[PDB]
DNA sequence: ATCGGATGTATATATCTGACACGTGCCTGGAGACTAGGGAGTAATCCCCTTGGCGGTTAAAACGCGGGGGACAGCGCGTACGTGCGTTTAAGCGGTGCTAGAGCTGTCTACGACCAATTGAGCGGCCTCGGCACCGGGATTCTCGA
DNA sequence: TCGAGAATCCCGGTGCCGAGGCCGCTCAATTGGTCGTAGACAGCTCTAGCACCGCTTAAACGCACGTACGCGCTGTCCCCCGCGTTTTAACCGCCAAGGGGATTACTCCCTAGTCTCCAGGCACGTGTCAGATATATACATCCGAT
C-alpha cells in the first residue's frame, strides 16, 4: 500500500556481523564462545574507534585541511600508543 | 679537490650527510656535532641489518625468496629483545604467532 | 614532489646480509617506517638528554647514552660496538 | 549415518586456520559505513581518504584480536574453556581503559 | 561448403596458440597498412613524425615508408547466397565495407543507429569469413548478459550451420564447459559476457583469436578499464566495435576505441589532443573540423534511422521549465545554507530536492504517515506532472516514466496508488523473471498499466515499449545519449504514433546548470558526427521559449568554447559565497 | 612609559614573559608566535584552579585548613576527567582512594 | 643560586579560588611539577604539530589544538574558554 | 574472640585509610643497593632517590595487589594464589 | 644475607591489605619478592645509565625521576 | 532471635612545635623603542582523488535443529589459613670520623655555523622476467563410531 | 571393539605482475674560507656521603586450634556447537561530477635581535598557629549463649 517510508537495518555496529567477531576470536585462539559476547565486543570496538578518530579529526581541523588523510590517522594512533608501521 | 662522500670515510651504508641534515632541521638542539651523524647511521644501519637478517631466515624457511610483512613479524614475535623494542607497535598486514593454549587441546 | 626515502640503502644493506634475497614494496615501507621510528626514538632522547645537561650540542656521547637507554640487552652492546668502531674509522681519515 | 564431527574438533581446525593466514577478518564497506557514521559526530562533512581507512581496520583488528588472547587467558584461569562477558570486562580493567 | 570440419584434432592445430611467445612487432603488415592509409590520405603521417622521434623502430618505419615516394574488390551486392534470408540495400553496403577494411588488413567501428540489425550485419559478415575465405573459427564475442541469449537466437536463425555457445553459469558448469568444449576445440564463435571475460581470461588467452567481437562498444572508454585491459592481451587479427554510438561525452572518448581497434596508427594521445585542440585562437576551428572529418571518414560507419527508413513520426520534445514550490524553497535554502545527513556531494542533494523534497528525513510530517493531497501540493514537478497525467489520461495514452534515482520511483509508486492507476515498476533489484512478466503484462494486448516505471541506467537495456506513447522523464542525464537511448527505447523500429518527451526541468535550481551541460556534450557529438553522413498550457508556451534561446545560443559556438564547459558554481541562488562541571558533593 | 606587565594585559596570574622564555629557549621551534605564551598561561592557570578547587573542598571536608598530597590525590582520584589525565600520574605520600570489594564483606 | 618556581603565581590563584586556605610544601612542589609536566606535554605536541605542517613558528593555534588533544572531555572545552578570552583580553589593550 | 574474616576488613580500612610507606626503610635501601651494585661498583644514592625508589616500588605493588584480587574473585574465590599474580601481570603487559 | 628476604612476610601482607586483600596463599611471598626484584632492576639499571651520561658517580632522585618517567609511570613530588 | 558483653572506634580537649605565610633588599630578567628581513598570508592555478549512485557473482551470514558436554549447584572433607599469644630480633635514632664529590669564575681555542660554488648522489620514470600464486592430482593422516 | 571418510601436505605445471635494472636531471653534500663562542679546563667553597658503638620499642617469628574454604565428586540440564538450507550484500566494475590538495609568486607584517632601563621575583630571616598527639568518653559492632 502507502510505502514510501523504507527505513535501514542493522543500523550500523550490527554490520559487525557475529562470525566476524568469531573469526577473530579465533585468531586470538579462543575454542567456545557464550552468547554475549557479540554484544560487549561491539560495545568495546565502538568506543575504540570513537577515540582514534577523535584525535584524526583534531589533527585533520588543524591543518585546515578537510580529508582526514593517512598519515593523520597515523599520528593519531602514536599519540595514542598503538604506533602502525606500513602506512608512513 | 676531489668529493669524496662521508658515508665511506664512516664506511657505512646508510647516508651521513641526510642523517646530518635530519638532526639539524629537526629542532633537536641548535648545534650537532661532526661525529654524531656517523654514529647514528651506524646503529641505525646494525639494527636494520639485524631485523633483515632474521626476517630472510624466515623466508627461507617458509620456501621462499622475498621478505613480505609476515617475515617480519615473525622474525620480530619469534626473537626476545626485538620483541620487546617494537612491543607497542602493530605490522600492518602481519598476522599472528602460531599459538593454541594446551587446555583447549582434545584428550 | 621529491619524497625522501631510505629504500636504496636498506637495499644495500640487505644485499649485504642475504645476497640471494629480495624485498617486496610493502616490506619496505614497513622497514622505512622502522628506520625513521627509531631514528625519532633516538634522536629524541639525545635531545632529552643534552636538554638535562645544559649542553647544547648532540655529540656522540648522547647518541651512545640514548641508544644504550632504548635498546634491550644484547642489541644495546652490538649497537654501541658497531657505532664506535664507525666513529673511530671515520675520524682516522 | 552421517559423518558429524564431535564438538570441538572444528574449532581447532578454525584456530590452526586463522592462526596461520594473514588477511583482514571483517568486511571493508561495514567497517568504512561503522567509521563515517561515527565521525559525523566530531565534524560535519569530512571526507576520507582510502589509506586512512584501511590504518583504521588494521588498528582496530589488532587491538581484538589482542583483547581476545587476553580474554581467552582469563576464562582459561577460571576452569573454563567458553569467554563469557566478565571476562572481557575484567581483561579490560587490568589493561587499564575501564 | 569448403571447409575442413571440427574435427577437434584438426582445430587444436589452429585454435591454440602453439608458439607461447612468439609475438613480433610485425613490422609488414604495419608497413602496409600504413601505406594504404597514407595512400588514401595523407595527414595520417601527422602521426609518425610523432610517434617516430618517439620510437627508434619508427625510425626505420618512416624510412621504410619513406623510399618508396585486383583493382575493384568484390562488390558484394547482393543478399549473402548462404544465409537464408533478405538483406536490406544497407545491410549488403555494411557488409561490403567491413569486407573492404577486410582487405586493407584494418577494421573500422561499426556504430549504427540502434534498431537497424548490426548484428545481422556482423553475423553476414563471419559467415561471408568462412564460406567464402574458407576460416571457420575461432572468434570471440563479448555482449551484455542481457543479449547473450539474442547473440545465440540469431547465430542459430542466419547462418545455422556455424557452432556457438555462452559460458553462461557459475564456477562448476563453466569449468566443465571449458574442459570439455572450448579446450576441446569444439566451435566456431564463442559468446561470453564483460564478467565473463573478465573471469575467463586464463584460457580465453590461449586461443589464436581471429577477431574479437564487441556489441556495445561504448563499454570500452576508460583506457584503464580493466576490460581494456584484458582485451589487450587477447592476441588478435583484427578486431571489430559494434556500438549503437561512439562519443558519449568526451572527445578522448573516440581515441579510446581507436586503440582499440588500430592500436599502431592511435598509439599515442598526446599527438591527437594537441592536434585537436591546437588553434587557441579561433579561426582554423573549421579547418580543424575538416581535418578531423578526413581524419575519421575510412575508420568509421555510421547510419541513421532517419534516412534509411521513414516509417518514423521523428519525434518531439519539450522542457517543461517548471517553477519551484514552497517547501521545496526552504528545502533548497537549507542544503545550500547548513543531525547526520552527510550533505557534501551537494549537486546530488540538490537534484533530491529539486524532484521530491520527501526523499530527505522527514520532509512530510508525521507519525503518523498519510498519503493523500500533501503529496502532490507542494512538489512543482509533482504538480505539473498530475496536471499533464490526467490530460494524457483522458486522452488515454499509456505513460512511460523514468528517473535517476529509484527513491523518486518509489514515491511515484505512493502516488500512483493515490491516483487509482495501475502502474509497473522495473527497477535495478527487480528479479529477473519479476522483470519479464512485468514488461509483458505491460505488453499484454489488453493492458490496465497507465504507468510504466523504470529506471533511465536500467532503461538502456534490450526492453521493449513500443506499446506507450509518452515517454515524460524527471530529471535530463550527464550524459545525453544515456537518456537519449532511453528515448529511442519507445522510438525504436515498430513504434506509429508520436513520441512526446517531456524531460522536465526546474528554473534557478542546478537543473538549468546540468541541462546546459548536456546541451553542450549533445553538441559536440551533433557536430563532430553529423557531417560525416498552474496550468499547463501556459508553462508549456513559456518553456517552448527559454529552451529555443539555448539551443540558439548552442547552436554555433566554437569547439574550444565548446569543450572548455567553464566552471560556473551554481552556490549562488540570487546571491551566496560559501562552499562550571560536576563536583562531589562529599569527600568524607 | 612605564613597564606594564603582559601578565596583567593578559588579565592573568601566570607569568607570560617566564612562559615566552621557556618556550623560546626550549627547542620547540625556530620562532615562538607573540600569542601562545598568553594562551598558554591561561591554560596553565585554568588546570590549576580545577585541582586546587577539588583539593580544598576535599581539605575542607576533613576539617583541615591545608591541602597536603593526600587531598591533592583523593580530589584527583575522585573526579573522572583528572583521573584520566593523570592515569600514569603516582602522587607522592598520595595513597589509596577506600575501596572493599563488595563479596569480600561478610553475610 | 636561582631554582625557579611557580609556587607565588598556583599561591595566587588559590587565594583567589579559596580565600582562605593554605597549602603544604609538598603540596605545593606537587603542584609545580604537575604544571611542568602539562607545560611540557602541551608544548611537546605542539612542536610535533608545527613539524608536521611543515611550519616553523608556535602560533596560539597550535597550543589550542594542543590543549584539544592532550586534555579529555569538558577540560578541554573550558581550557579553551579561558584561553580564548584571555588572548582575546590580550590584543585588545 | 572474632570470628575468621573479621580482622581482614579492619586491617583493610586501616591501610586503605591511611597514607605512610609500609615497608621497612632499611631493608629496601639495602635491597636497592644490591640490585645497583650490578651495573657499577663503587656507586653512590642520594637519599631523596632511594626515597622515589620506595615510592614508585609501593605504588607498584598496590596496583598489582588490586589487580590479583580481582583475578582472584573472578574465578569465584577470595584466596589469592600465585596464579593469580601471573595472569595478571601478563595481562597487564610484561609478562 | 638474603637481601629480597627483607622484604619480610607482613610487609607484604600490609600492601596486599591496602590493596584491598582478604585471605593470602602462602606462596605469594615469594612470588611478590621475584616481582619487585624484576621491577628494581629495570629502573635501576635506567638511572645508573643516566649518571653514567652526566658524569658524576652519584644518583640524584632526578635521575630516578627520569628513569621512572621513561619507564612509563611519572612521580610527581621529589621531581621538577 | 535477641541480648549482654567485650572490644574497638569516633569524638571532645589541652600542648606544642615546626612549617607557612610574611617582609626586605637586590638584581637580573622582562618591557619599551627601533631596525631589518624573511616567513607566512593571500591570491591564483592545476589535476588528483574523493563523493555519491548503480549492476552481477558468489561467498558469507542468517536460521533452525539435534544432541551432548560443559557450566553450575550441592555435598563432603580435610587441609591450609587465620587469629591470638608468647618470643625475639631488627629497624630506627643518636653519635664518632674522614674525605671525596658536586656546585662557581675566568681564559682560551678548537670546532660548528655561515657563505659561495659546483659536482655528483639520489630520485623519478621507464622497461623486462622470475618468484609467487593458482590449480590439479595423489599419497598421508587424523578422527570417529563400529 | 579398525576401516571409512574428510582434511592436509606434497608435487607439478602454468600464468602474471611486482621487483629490480637503466637512464637523465637537479639540488644538497662536499670543498674551502672565515670566525665567533661553547665548552673544556683549572682555580674556588661547601656540604653530603661513607664502617663502628649504645638504646627503645615494636613488628616479625613461631605455634596451636579450629574452621571455613578450596578442592574434588556427582548430577543435572541447558546452552552452545556442527551442519545443512536459504537469503543477502560485499566486492569488483562502472559512471558522473566537482572539491580541495598541492604548487607558485609577491608583499608586508610580524618576529628576531640590539640597546636601554627598571621592577617583579627570589633568597634570607621570622613569628605564630594548624595539626599532631595524648587522654578520657560515648557509642557502634561483633559474637556466643539462652
Ligand atoms: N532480415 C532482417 N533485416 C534487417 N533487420 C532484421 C532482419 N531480421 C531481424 N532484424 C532485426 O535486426 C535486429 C538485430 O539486433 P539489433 O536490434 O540491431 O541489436 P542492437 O540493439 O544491439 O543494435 C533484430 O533485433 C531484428 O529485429
Ligand atoms: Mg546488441
Amino acid at each position: 500500500g502507502a510505502k514510501r517510508h523504507r527505513k535501514v537495518l542493522r543500523d550500523n555496529i550490527q554490520g559487525i556481523t557475529k562470525p566476524a567477531i568469531r573469526r577473530l576470536a579465533r585468531r586470538g585462539g579462543v575454542k567456545r564462545i557464550s552468547g554475549l559476547i557479540y554484544e560487549e565486543t561491539r560495545g568495546v570496538l565502538k568506543v575504540f574507534l570513537e577515540n582514534v578518530i577523535r584525535d584524526a579529526v583534531t589533527y585533520t581541523e588543524h591543518a585546515k585541511r578537510k580529508t582526514v588523510t593517512a598519515m593523520d590517522v597515523v599520528y593519531a594512533l602514536k599519540r595514542q600508543g598503538r604506533t602502525l608501521y606500513g602506512f608512513g | 679537490a676531489k668529493a669524496k662522500t662521508r658515508s665511506s670515510r664512516a664506511g657505512l651504508q646508510f647516508p651521513v650527510g641526510r642523517v646530518h641534515r635530519l638532526l639539524r632541521k629537526g629542532n633537536y638542539a641548535e648545534r650537532v656535532g661532526a661525529g654524531a651523524p656517523v654514529y647514528l647511521a651506524a646503529v641505525l644501519e646494525y639494527l636494520t641489518a639485524e631485523i633483515l637478517e632474521l626476517a630472510g631466515n624466515a623466508a627461507r624457511d617458509n620456501k621462499k625468496t622475498r621478505i613480505i610483512p609476515r617475515h617480519l613479524q615473525l622474525a620480530v614475535r619469534n626473537d626476545e629483545e626485538l620483541n620487546k623494542l617494537l612491543g607497542r607497535v602493530t605490522i600492518a598486514q602481519g598476522g599472528v604467532l602460531p599459538n593454541i593454549q594446551s587446555v583447549l587441546l582434545p584428550k | 614532489t621529491r619524497k625522501e626515502s631510505y629504500a636504496i640503502y636498506v637495499y644495500k644493506v640487505l644485499k649485504q646480509v642475504h645476497p640471494d634475497t629480495g624485498i617486496s614494496s610493502k616490506a619496505m615501507s614497513i622497514m622505512n617506517s622502522f628506520v625513521n621510528d627509531v631514528f625519532e626514538r633516538i634522536a629524541g632522547e639525545a635531545s632529552r638528554l643534552a636538554h638535562y645537561n645544559k649542553r647544547s650540542t648532540i655529540t656522540s656521547r648522547e647518541i651512545q647514552t640514548a641508544v644504550r637507554l632504548l635498546l634491550p640487552g644484547e642489541l644495546a652492546k652490538h649497537a654501541v660496538s658497531e657505532g664506535t668502531k664507525a666513529v673511530t674509522k671515520y675520524t682516522s681519515a | 549415518k552421517p559423518h558429524r564431527y564431535r564438538p570441538g574438533t572444528v574449532a581447532l581446525r578454525e584456530i590452526r586456520r586463522y592462526q596461520k593466514s594473514t588477511e583482514l577478518l571483517i568486511r571493508k564497506l561495514p567497517f568504512q559505513r561503522l567509521v563515517r557514521e561515527i565521525a559525523q559526530d566530531f565534524k560535519t562533512d569530512l571526507r576520507f581518504q582510502s589509506s586512512a581507512v584501511m590504518a583504521l581496520q588494521e588498528a582496530s583488528e589488532a587491538y581484538l584480536v589482542a583483547l581476545f588472547e587476553d580474554t581467552n587467558l582469563c576464562a582459561i584461569h577460571a576452569k573454563r574453556v567458553t569467554i563469557m562477558p566478565k571476562d572481557i570486562q575484567l581483561a579490560r580493567r587490568i589493561r587499564g581503559e575501564r | 561448403v569448403g571447409l575442413p570440419p571440427h574435427d577437434p584434432e584438426s582445430n587444436k592445430k589452429r585454435y591454440l596458440l602453439k608458439d607461447a611467445n612468439g609475438k613480433k612487432f610485425d613490422l609488414e603488415g604495419t608497413t602496409k597498412r600504413f601505406e594504404h592509409l597514407l595512400s588514401l590520405s595523407g595527414l595520417f603521417k601527422h602521426f609518425i613524425e610523432s610517434k617516430a622521434a618517439k620510437d627508434p623502430k619508427f625510425r626505420q618505419v618512416l624510412d621504410v615508408l619513406e623510399e618508396n615516394k585486383e583493382s575493384i574488390e568484390f562488390q558484394f551486392r547482393e543478399s549473402p547466397a548462404y544465409v537464408n534470408g533478405q538483406l536490406r540495400p544497407y545491410q549488403i553496403q555494411g557488409v561490403n565495407w567491413l569486407v573492404s577494411l577486410h582487405k586493407n588488413k584494418i577494421a573500422g567501428i561499426l556504430a549504427d543507429e540502434m534498431g537497424l540489425g548490426k548484428t545481422l550485419q556482423t553475423i553476414s559478415f563471419l559467415g561471408y569469413l568462412r564460406y567464402i575465405e574458407k576460416i571457420p573459427g575461432p572468434f570471440l564475442v563479448i555482449a551484455p548478459k542481457s543479449t547473450l541469449n539474442n547473440w545465440l537466437r540469431e547465430i542459430n536463425r542466419w547462418t545455422p550451420d556455424v557452432n556457438a555457445f555462452i559460458l553462461q553459469g557459475d564456477k562448476e558448469e563453466r569449468a566443465e564447459l571449458i574442459q570439455k568444449k572450448l579446450l576441446g576445440c569444439d566451435f566456431d564463435v564463442v559468446i561470453a559476457s564483460y564478467e565473463i571475460i573478465i573471469r575467463e581470461k586464463s584460457p580465453l588467452k590461449k586461443i589464436n583469436w581471429e577477431y574479437i567481437i564487441i556489441d556495445e562498444a561504448h563499454r570500452i572508454k576508460n583506457e584503464e578499464s580493466m576490460l581494456s585491459q584484458v582485451l589487450r592481451e587477447f592476441t588478435s587479427r583484427n578486431r571489430l566495435l559494434i556500438t549503437g554510438t561512439p562519443l558519449q561525452n568526451n572527445l578522448h572518448e573516440l581515441w579510446a576505441l581507436l586503440n582499440f581497434l588500430l592500436p599502431d596508427i592511435f598509439s599515442d594521445a598526446q599527438d591527437f589532443d594537441d592536434w585537436f585542440s591546437s588553434e587557441s585562437t579561433e579561426e582554423d576551428q573549421d579547418k580543424i573540423v575538416k581535418q578531423l572529418h578526413t581524419v575519421l571518414q575510412p575508420f568509421l560507419l555510421r547510419r541513421i534511422k532517419s534516412d534509411v527508413e521513414t516509417s518514423l513520426l521523428p519525434k518531439k520534445e519539450l522542457n517543461l521549465y517548471v517553477g519551484m514550490s514552497s517547501m521545496q524553497k526552504k528545502w533548497y535554502k537549507k542544503i545550500l545554507e547548513k543531525s547526520k545527513t552527510r550533505l557534501l556531494n551537494i549537486m546530488m542533494q540538490l537534484r533530491k530536492c529539486c524532484n521530491h523534497p520527501y526523499l530527505f528525513d522527514g520532509a512530510e510530517p508525521g507519525p503518523p504517515y498519510t498519503t493523500d493531497e500533501h503529496l502532490v501540493y507542494n512538489a512543482a514537478k509533482l504538480q505539473v506532472l498530475d496536471k499533464l497525467l490526467k490530460k494524457l489520461k483522458e486522452e488515454g495514452s499509456r505513460v512511460l516514466i523514468f528517473s535517476q534515482m529509484s527513491r523518486l520511483l518509489d514515491i511515484l509508486e505512493d502516488y500512483c496508488y493515490f491516483r487509482n492507476y495501475e502502474y509497473c515498476r522495473i527497477d535495478g533489484s527487480t528479479a529477473h523473471e519479476d522483470r519479464i512478466q512485468a514488461i509483458d503484462d505491460y505488453n499484454a494486448p489488453d493492458s490496465k498499466k497507465f504507468v510504466f516505471l523504470l529506471t533511465t541506467r536500467a532503461g538502456g537495456l534490450g526492453i521493449n515499449l513500443t506499446s506507450a506513447d509518452v515517454v515524460v522523464l524527471y530529471d535530463s542525464d550527464w550524459n545525453p545519449q544515456a537518456d537519449l537511448q532511453a528515448m529511442d527505447r519507445a522510438h525504436r523500429i515498430g513504434q506509429k504514433k508520436q513520441v512526446k518527451v517531456f524531460r522536465l526541468v526546474t528554473d534557478n535550481s542546478v537543473e538549468e546548470k546540468i541541462l546546459e551541460r548536456a546541451t553542450q556534450k549533445l553538441r559536440l557529438d551533433q557536430l563532430v558526427i553529423q557531417q560525416n553522413r498552474i496550468d499547463l498550457d501556459e508553462l508549456l508556451l513559456k518553456s517552448e521559449n527559454k529552451t529555443k534561446s539555448l539551443n540558439a545560443k548552442y547552436e554555433t559556438l566554437g569547439l574550444d568554447d565548446l569543450q572548455k564547459f567553464n566552471q560556473d558554481s551554481a552556490y549562488e541562488w540570487n546571491g551566496q559565497d560559501f562552499k562550571k562541571r560536576e563536583r562531589k558533593e562529599n569527600y568524607s
